[PDB]
């Protein structure tokens, strides 16, 4: 019964804020120690690997078994589906069912 | 996990590992002939490297390119851990290079386009490769290399240490001072390999740790009298001190002396 709780699902924000995603393995003794962050850009069909820096900042809360990802000074851009994907300590593949990102507004402008 | 051992026959051993060997196998059902790798729970631990395996298998998974070893899945029981790898039939580069000395310029070329193709691929899934050694080159049955190390990085720079590798011989100047380093050493790569795929022997090789640590901190290297006025300048281009001063993949791809040389 274990899950990956991964949040929020869906999140509305604009140009220059930042967002956290959070991903908790729940229910399981299985350690989330490896956590991965992807993404596909709204339109396009290639997943991509978020990579770490600029922007781009992630932790590991290995007390609760959860990482974050966080996106600060949000574009436009950004728009589209992310998703944690780890495998675990138990060797078991683990994945968030995702947060659909929108960024809309506030200045283009 | 849904695979299990139970699916696969196991053929002849494919060579030895640090962690277990590779076996030669096909799944029963559709009798598709692949690899098994096949590592030790309790030497990975040994080693204290099994999470940064999982975190590189992971990040494996999502790499579809003809230039590099497709991991079609893995598996697991008490004792061992099991990886589904694309089967390469016609062994290492290392090998070859071993049974021939050296290349012509047409399969250097050649080679230098397959890296820099998937190196691409690459840099367009966000995934930072670190160094590269004929060794971990496999031949697919066209002949066409195959990236096969699982040495991946999401860190963009990264001050990472890794790997207490044989010898020095692959690593950038970056990475052996101590410094930060990122998608730059692909270049750097690429010029080593160029230089040893032409020479025989990687351009800083030496008899000792200090000699070899002095030569690429230097970037100290010469080319032997038969090596190509084209062939010189790429490596001179690809082999400096300052990665931000390396070449773009596309400025290799179409330097002249690829484009003459290359079959592909
Ligand atoms: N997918 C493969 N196809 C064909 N041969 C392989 C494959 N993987 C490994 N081998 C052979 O098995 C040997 C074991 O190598 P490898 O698995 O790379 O060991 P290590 O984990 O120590 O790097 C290699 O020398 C290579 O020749």
């Amino acid at each position: 019964m274990a899950r990956v709780d991964q949040t929020p699902r869906i999140a509305t924000k604009e140009t220059g804020e930042s967002l956290t995603i959070n991903c908790v393995l729940r229910d399981t003794a299985c350690a989330l120690d490896s956590t991965n962050w992807y993404r596909t850009k709204l339109g396009s069909t290639k997943e991509q690997t978020i990579s770490i820096g600029g922007r781009y900042s992630e932790t590991v809360d290995e007390g609760s078994n959860s990482a974050s990802l966080t996106i600060r000074d949000l574009r436009v851009e950004d728009s589209g589906t992310y998703k944690c994907k780890a495998i675990d300590s138990c060797w078991l593949s683990r994945e968030g069912a995702g947060t659909v990102l929108t960024v809309k507004g506030g200045a283009a402008a | 996990r849904q695979w299990a051992l139970e699916d696969f026959e196991i053929g002849r051993p494919l060579g030895k590992g640090k962690f277990g060997n590779v076996y030669l196998a096909r799944e029963k059902q559709s009798k598709f002939i692949l690899a098994l790798k096949v590592l030790f729970k309790a030497q990975l631990e040994k080693a204290g490297v099994e999470h940064q395996l999982r975190r590189e298998v992971e990040i494996q998974s999502h790499l579809r390119h003809p230039n590099i070893l497709r991991l079609y899945g893995y598996f697991h029981d008490a004792t061992r851990v099991y990886l589904i790898l694309e089967y390469a039939p016609l062994g290492t580069v290392y090998r070859e290079l071993q049974k021939l000395s050296k290349f012509d310029e047409q399969r250097t070329a050649t080679y230098i386009t397959e890296l820099a193709n998937a190196l691409s691929y690459c840099h367009s899934k966000r995934v930072i490769h670190r160094d590269i050694k004929p060794e971990n080159l496999l031949l697919g049955s066209a002949g066409e290399l195959k990236i096969a190390d699982f040495g991946w990085s999401v860190h963009a720079p990264s001050s990472r240490r890794t790997t207490l590798a044989g010898t020095l011989d692959y690593l950038p100047p970056e990475m052996i001072e101590g410094r930060m380093h990122d998608e730059k050493v692909d270049l750097w790569s690429l010029g080593v390999l160029c230089y040893e795929f032409l020479v025989g022997k990687p351009p800083f090789e030496a008899n000792t740790y200090q000699e070899t640590y002095k030569r690429i901190s230097r970037v100290e290297f010469t080319f032997p009298d038969f090596v190509t006025e084209g062939a010189r300048d790429l490596i001179s281009r690809l082999l400096k001190h300052n990665p931000s001063q390396r070449p773009m993949l596309r400025e290799v791809l179409e330097h002249p002396w690829i484009t003459a040389n290359s079959s592909k």
